[PDB]
């Protein structure tokens, strides 16, 4: 049933569209692999 | 089938059309994703089969053919960036500075950007392109906006 695709190199792209914030979160990491946020 | 080096699409029928339910990064011969978009089924490459090698729900990682081979990262300083494959787009690279995830058992990178889910397994990079974690398992905050670990597995 599934299948892969490329779809490209791996490469870092000098001046690439910059965005996004950098937060501090407390975070906790269960046995089924889940993130939760402890405030 | 397809054995290069590379980002990947990886997809099912199983649903209405073609769907994509994550993504991977093909390194040394071996496949490495995220658990919950495969949860460890084999995949197929053209006429290829790619069988699962190792795997981790805790980890939330898997690698097929072969272990683990991504082993660069982050060095907590620098810019890096997402090579965001998104559902039907084109292969797209996203400058970030990553935040933090602090746990008891130690800190960890985190990228916040908002894509679809399909997006799961697009590989982060450092400056030298190596790939230093994979991007889908992390956290909603109270904005809605979605901030994801920077998801690496140990190279033996
Ligand atoms: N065991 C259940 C389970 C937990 C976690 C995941 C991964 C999921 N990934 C995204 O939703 C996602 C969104 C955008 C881009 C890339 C990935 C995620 O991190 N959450 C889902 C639920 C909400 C907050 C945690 C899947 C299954």
């Amino acid at each position: 049933d599934m299948y892969i695709e490329r779809a490209g190199d791996i490469t870092w792209e000098k001046d690439a569209e910059v965005t996004g914030n950098s937060p501090r979160l407390d975070v906790a990491l269960d046995e089924s692999g889940d993130f939760s946020l402890v405030e | 089938g397809e054995t290069t080096d590379g980002v990947y699409r990886v997809m099912t029928r199983r649903l209405l059309g073609s769907t994509q339910v994550g993504v991977g990064v093909m390194q040394e011969g071996v496949f490495h994703t995220m658990w919950h978009v495969t949860k460890g089924a084999a995949l197929r490459s053209g006429e290829g089969r790619l069988d699962p090698y190792w795997g981790d729900v805790k980890q939330d990682l898997v690698s097929y053919c072969g272990p683990w081979k991504l082993d660069a990262a982050w060095d907590g300083l620098s810019e890096v960036q997402l090579l965001a494959v998104p559902p039907g787009e084109r292969a797209k690279n996203i400058q970030t500075l990553p935040g933090i995830f602090k746990t008891k058992d130690g800190d960890i990178g985190a990228v916040a950007l908002d894509y679809p889910a399909g997006t799961s397994g697009s590989p982060i990079l450092d400056k030298c392109g190596r790939v230093i974690g994979l991007y889908g398992n992390g956290v909603v905050i109270k904005n809605g906006s979605y901030v994801s670990a920077i998801t690496q597995g140990k190279r033996e």
